[PDB]
């Protein structure tokens, strides 16, 4: 908003748009986006039933749309390079980047950009290091504890 | 729309869920957090059915019922093995936590979740670890608090708030430890709480007045009644056992009031039970009371009348349709008197004559929901007609409802609606002399004297219709707010105007009317709706007579020897000391009445009459519609020297041994075609209910249930030899279980629900041809009067503004659910809940007596000068002083009314 | 008996200009009462009530569904110790075991001079680096059972 890139007026196009950023109060339902709606209301964060979708009535009964930040991350970068350059980072169904990685008593327990259609194995091996000293691999979970 | 459900084909209604539409169809869906009245939030999860994309389905999927449309070609199976045992499986994980309680529970054969536990068929129990508890809160007086027993199907918040606009009650905790109840201990705020013991499925909410004298369900006798304790005539079921009126509980109208009472209604039948009450006849001989059978009492009490010259007869608005009929039928029409005020009677003749003169619909209280924009003028609903508040609220929340459908939202989805409509609602404007209940949801409050409130109606009646009287002397900020009131009614497709006689003015009944004649001018769908002071009200209205002040004149004068007082204190529309003298000079003072009043001390007769457990009757409701009540109980049946009879026997019987020198224990059809034939404007009362010929398939209809129990053992005490059966000639129904309760009976009149597999409260489901709607066959009541087709004028008696004069007080009607009713008071469970008397005063008063808040002042209205504490009212008018209606020593009277020398005490 | 102060309100009605709706402020309202007294108070979900004009049923279910709402009073330094799978896989047991050997309490209650308080937390966001524990506003990472009571001695 210094720069004039958030506010009213925005570059001179006449757009206005105010961010907010509201801290939540701990609570891992609220990352449901109904629940994290009804948790932006301040209420308790019970998810909603849907039809009717968020789209249609959200937050206060208007149009809202509830998106991660990986998303919102990705998003100018298809606005910036371009939609066809974005089709053609991997050549896989799920199109651009994606952050994988491995965690729990690994070599290398980080995390990583890779494109879609990277091979767990090549994640645990080649970016985590493999499993650490004296340990055989049991199993995995792909996307956390869900 | 068109279902197949189980591989049979169904026509049902599209707009219903599959919950309901399955449920009005006789299926039997298992279901816990769905009410006909709430909505479908799909929380319990234990409606779940199988539904298929088509006819050529195997898989299927399991749904929500309630939150599934029945849209047309809808192919579901409840009776699926799948579905079956999921619903088994969420009645098991709700029976993981409940407590061993069924026996030492109220809820015990009143239980949803017994009924349901039962109706899975699940009874083996495979959990082994322990169960969840929780403490207990004190909730007040009336309801009593077993947390343990909740299942989280949130029913009770869900109506306590967005239904009954309560804020004390909610939800607290998370995942397995929510809670239900207020945030601290203290009583339950809403006036509607009570209906939290038919809303919770479970033992967590319970009638605490009940649970002091608790029986079972099926140990109870029930009666169809009509509530006595105001004058919208909410349908209830009065359950007693042992001779004592034990608990009442909803009886569904769903032209009235469908599933729901007001508190008043619910808990404040005490005084029935009271031990001072009349049960034999009492005569005066010096100093003693000489206690009689009926025989002798009659003829002694017809042998004095007929010594005596002028005979006349005050009846009473509690009094039933019947018994003021045939006290006026002893004494004579020309010395019958209605026994209220004159100025009382003024405004009730007036309110009748606009509702059934003044060509403008009449809504009843289920069809008041369904209007646009309500203006109340001067009536405090909420204390005053409480159930008319609760469908006003619901006719508030009617916009979110159109918000909501505009945006094909179905009208059972009640989350969404309320997410969608989240502040934006009907507009409400509601006059009064303080703040009143309605506030929180009112788009405008007009705090004023009833003079200033009536000429605010009469500036909306001008600005709606150039042909209204207009208003000289409107502020431009008060002519501004009656502008944004003006394109909000105008603006209205039902707009509905609420006035009554409580307000204690003429005028505002004058400006509601003027108003609703302006709306009508226009081409609007406009109702109006008059709220009574007592049950018979507008039965006594009809009947017509003279004033209370004409009976005392004509007692003081001489010219009456002998006055006979029906079910009337004369305390509470008159001066105390009045009544007394005149009461004194006369030489026959004849009291019929059921409660242990003031005036039997001088009495030289007391009739041991029957209240409205004890008897049968008619009372016409404030919106005109006659209803029948039925008896609960012979009160001879257990206490066999009792002789307490109807007060319409007592007064027939004495008219026949005053003509014949032969009593006359009549019968109700009798007095009932003698009110037809005698009083035209009364003839739909024949209609309100069958007579007592009336039978289904040649049986009659039975009081109680089929279970009833100890029937050779009750009495036993008293004698081994089972005493007869009392025999009902009144009446259709009978003392006993011999008899037809079912619920595809062609009846109206229906004593209580119960159906196999549904003991709980949602029988009325069974009972009922769609769920939600009207009783099947017809809802009970007839309305005595149609919509006349030309209106009255528009009423150009505009009043002045309110003048605060030096010296005298304008008496500014604060009225309370629990102690402005004169029974209800006598209830010993209202004392706890009913409020110190409080006189109200303005600031700037206050300060001009120099009187702080708390402190005592003493005031003589007709030379009685008591004495009250001061509560300081920021928002009433200067020159006026607040009194609590019909408390002790405060006659409802007073409304309007001047008051001298206000001084500290 | 609960006075809110002047900078407790005018943060609270700074945080209601934000929304639309004043009930949208609620959960700010109480991390903001938390913050400034360690905890919220019964009398603090009356006088949050009456500040945005919403029920006092409404906020204490907001105080009493979430988590970091304290509504019992705590001691002046809360220890989070990270309860979670990854943090159960690089070890939390040994650490939780730790700070049970040195409070001497068990989780979810206070010392006897109300100097810390133990509890059991959700994920925090940092499994890479697990286990973690989060004090008032600083989180930990790469957890020993040797670093608790020199990381706890810095903590008054
Ligand atoms: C129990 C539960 C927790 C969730 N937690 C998160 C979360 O923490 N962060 C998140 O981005 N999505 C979370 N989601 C997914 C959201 O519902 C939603 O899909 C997402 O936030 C936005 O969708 P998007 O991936 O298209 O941006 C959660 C879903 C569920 C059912
Ligand atoms: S609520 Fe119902 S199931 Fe629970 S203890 Fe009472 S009667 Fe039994
Ligand atoms: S207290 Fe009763 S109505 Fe409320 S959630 Fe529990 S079972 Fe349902
Ligand atoms: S609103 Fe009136 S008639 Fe209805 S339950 Fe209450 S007191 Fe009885
Ligand atoms: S009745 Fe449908 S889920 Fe509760
Ligand atoms: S599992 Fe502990 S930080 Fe995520
Ligand atoms: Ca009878």
């Amino acid at each position: 908003t210094e720069a004039g890139l958030l506010g009213k007026n925005i570059m001179g196009t006449g757009f206005d748009f105010e961010l907010f950023v509201h801290t939540g109060a701990g609570r891992y339902i609220c990352g449901e986006e109904t629940a994290l709606i009804n948790s932006l209301e301040g209420r308790r964060a019970n998810p909603r039933s849907k039809p009717p979708f968020p789209a249609t009535s959200g937050a206060w009964g208007k149009p809202t749309c509830v998106n991660n930040v990986e998303t919102l991350c990705n998003v100018p970068a298809i606005l910036a390079n371009g939609v066809e350059w974005y089709q053609n980072i991997s050549k896989s169904k799920d199109a651009g980047t994606k952050l994988m990685g491995f965690s729990g008593r690994v070599k290398n327990p980080g995390l990583w950009e890779l494109p879609f259609g990277t091979t767990a194995r090549e994640i645990l091996e080649d970016y985590a290091g493999g499993m650490r000293d004296g340990l055989k691999f049991k199993a995995w979970q792909p996307g956390g504890a869900g | 729309a068109t279902i197949h459900v189980d591989g049979k084909e169904y026509e049902v209604n599209g707009a219903d869920n599959l919950l309901e539409a399955c449920l009005s169809l006789g299926l039997d869906i298992p279901y816990f957090c769905w009410h006909p009245a709430l909505g479908s939030v799909g929380a319990c999860r234990q409606c779940a059915v199988k539904q298929y994309q088509n006819a050529e389905d195997t898989r299927g999927r399991l749904v929500m019922s309630c939150m599934t449309p029945a849209s047309d070609g809808t192919f579901i199976s409840i009776d699926d093995e799948e579905a079956k045992q999921f619903r088994e499986s969420v009645v098991e994980w709700l029976m993981t936590n409940h407590p061993h309680d069924c026996p030492v529970c109220e809820e015990g054969g009143n239980c949803h979740l017994q009924d349901m536990t039962v109706m899975t068929g699940h009874s083996f129990r495979r959990y082994r670890f322990t169960k969840r508890t929780h403490r207990n809160q004190d909730l007040g007086p009336f309801i009593s608090h077993e947390m343990n027993r909740c299942i989280a199907c949130y029913r009770c918040v869900r109506y306590y708030k967005d239904y009954a606009g309560g804020t004390d009650l909610g939800v607290y905790g998370a995942h397995d430890n929510v809670y239900f109840g207020r945030p601290e201990d203290g009583t339950l705020e809403s006036e509607f709480s009570g209906n939290l013991v038919e809303i919770c499925p479970t033992g967590v909410f319970t009638d605490k007045t009940h649970s002091e004298r608790y029986n079972r369900k099926w140990d109870m006798q029930f009666a169809p009644s009509i509530c006595q304790q105001c004058s919208i005539g909410c349908n209830i079921s009065p359950g007693e056992r042992y001779g004592e009126l034990r608990r009442i509980e909803n009886r569904y109208n769903g032209t009235v009031n469908h599933y729901f009472l007001c508190d008043r209604g619910r808990f404040g039948y005490g005084y029935v039970n009271l031990k001072d009450r009349p049960r034999q006849p009492v005569q005066r001989r010096g100093d003693d009371f000489i206690t009689l059978n009926a025989e002798q009492a009659m003829q002694g009490a017809a042998d004095i009348l007929r010594q005596s010259k002028k005979v006349i007869g005050i009846g009473s608005p509690r009094a039933s349709v019947e018994s003021n009929f045939a006290l006026r039928e002893l004494v004579g029409e020309e010395n019958f008197y209605t026994g209220i005020a004159h100025g009382e009677q003024e405004r009730l003749q007036l309110a009748l004559k606009v509702l059934r003169e003044g060509g403008i619909y009449t809504p009843a209280l289920r069809e008041i929901e369904s209007y646009d924009a309500v203006l109340v003028l001067g009536e405090d609903v909420t204390q005053t007609g409480a159930r008319v508040a609760l469908a006003v609220r619901q006719a508030v929340k009617g916009k979110a409802r159109e918000m909501a459908a505009a945006q094909k939202v179905a009208d059972w989805q009640i989350a969404a609606i309320l997410n969608i409509g989240q502040r934006a609602k009907h507009p409400l404007f509601v006059t009064n002399v303080d703040d009143t209940r309605l506030d929180d949801i009112a788009a405008w409050t007009y705090r004023a004297p009833v003079e200033d409130q009536a000429r605010l109606g009469f500036a909306i009646a001008h600005a709606l219709d150039n042909s209204a009287p207009a208003v000289d002397g409107i502020e431009p900020e008060l002519q501004s707010k009656i502008d944004v009131i003006v394109q909000a009614l105008a603006g209205a497709k039902k707009p509905l105007i609420i006035s009554g006689t409580n307000a204690g003015s003429l005028e505002v009944i004058q400006a509601a009317a003027n108003v609703a004649k302006a709306l009508k001018g226009r081409g609007a769908d406009v109702g109006i709706t008059m709220i009574a002071r007592s049950v018979n009200s507008m039965g006594l209205g009809i009947m017509g007579g003279g004033s209370l002040e004409e009976a005392l004149t004509e007692l003081e004068t001489g010219r009456a020897d002998a006055v006979v007082v029906l079910e009337n204190d004369l305390h509470r529309h008159a001066s105390a000391t009045r009544v007394n003298a005149a009461l004194a000079k006369a030489p026959l003072v004849m009291v019929v009445d059921h409660q242990r009043t003031a005036i039997m001390e001088n009495a030289h007769l007391v009739l041991s009459a029957a209240s409205f457990a004890e008897s049968d009757g008619t009372v016409i409701n404030n919106e005109g519609r006659a209803q029948r009540f039925f008896q609960v109980y012979d009160p001879a049946y257990y206490d066999s020297k009792t002789v307490m009879l109807e007060s319409w026997r007592w007064l027939h019987s004495l008219h026949s041994t005053l003509l014949s020198r032969e009593v006359d224990w009549t019968q109700l059809d009798h007095v009932i075609d003698a009110v037809v034939a005698k009083i035209p404007e009364l003839a739909g009362i024949k209609d309100a209910a069958p007579d007592a010929t009336f039978r289904i398939r040649g049986q009659k209809l039975a009081r109680e249930p089929h279970r009833y129990s100890g029937r050779t053992a009750m009495r036993a005490n008293i004698s081994v030899h089972e005493p007869r059966q009392p025999q009902d000639i009144d009446t259709m129904f009978t003392f006993s279980m011999e008899g037809n309760n079912q619920p595809t009976a062609h009846r109206s009149q229906v004593p209580f629900a119960w159906a196999p597999g549904w003991n709980s409260p949602q029988a009325w489901n069974k009972f009922q041809d769609e769920v939600g709607g009207k009783l099947r066959f017809g809802d009970p009541g007839v309305r005595l009067f149609e919509t006349s087709e030309n209106g009255l004028d528009y009423f150009t008696s505009v009043p002045a503004r309110f003048q605060p004069q030096d010296g005298k007080w304008r008496i500014a009607p604060y009225y309370h659910l629990f102690g402005s009713d004169e029974l209800s008071q006598r209830a010993p469970v209202f004392q706890s809940r009913m409020p110190q008397p409080y006189i109200k005063l303005n600031p700037a008063d206050a300060a001009k007596l120099g009187v702080n808040a708390g402190t005592r002042v003493s005031f003589s209205y007709d030379g009685n000068t008591v004495t009250l504490p001061v509560e300081i009212a920021e928002g009433l008018t200067a020159g006026q002083v607040g009194l609590p209606m019909g408390m002790s020593g405060i006659a409802p009277v007073l409304a309007g009314a001047h008051l001298e020398d206000l001084k500290e005490a | 008996a609960f006075e809110l102060s002047a900078a407790e309100r005018e943060a609270i009605e700074h945080e209601m200009h934000h929304y639309e709706d004043p009930r949208a402020a609620s959960i700010e309202a109480l991390k903001i009462v938390q913050k400034q007294r360690g905890w919220v108070p019964d009398g603090a979900i009356h006088a949050i009530a009456d500040v945005l004009g919403i029920p006092a049923s409404d906020v204490e279910g907001v105080a009493t569904f979430y988590s970091q709402i304290f509504r019992q009073p705590v001691g002046r330094h809360v220890i989070r110790y990270c309860d979670s799978v990854v943090c159960h896989i690089n070890g939390y047991q040994g650490i939780q075991a730790a700070l049970e050997k040195k409070l001497n309490i068990k989780p979810g209650q206070t010392t006897f001079d109300g100097r810390f308080t133990l509890l059991p937390t959700c994920c925090l966001g940092n499994c890479d680096k697990g286990p973690n524990m989060m004090i008032d506003e600083d989180t930990h990472a790469h957890l020993t059972p040797e670093a608790i009571p020199e990381l706890l001695e810095r903590y008054k």
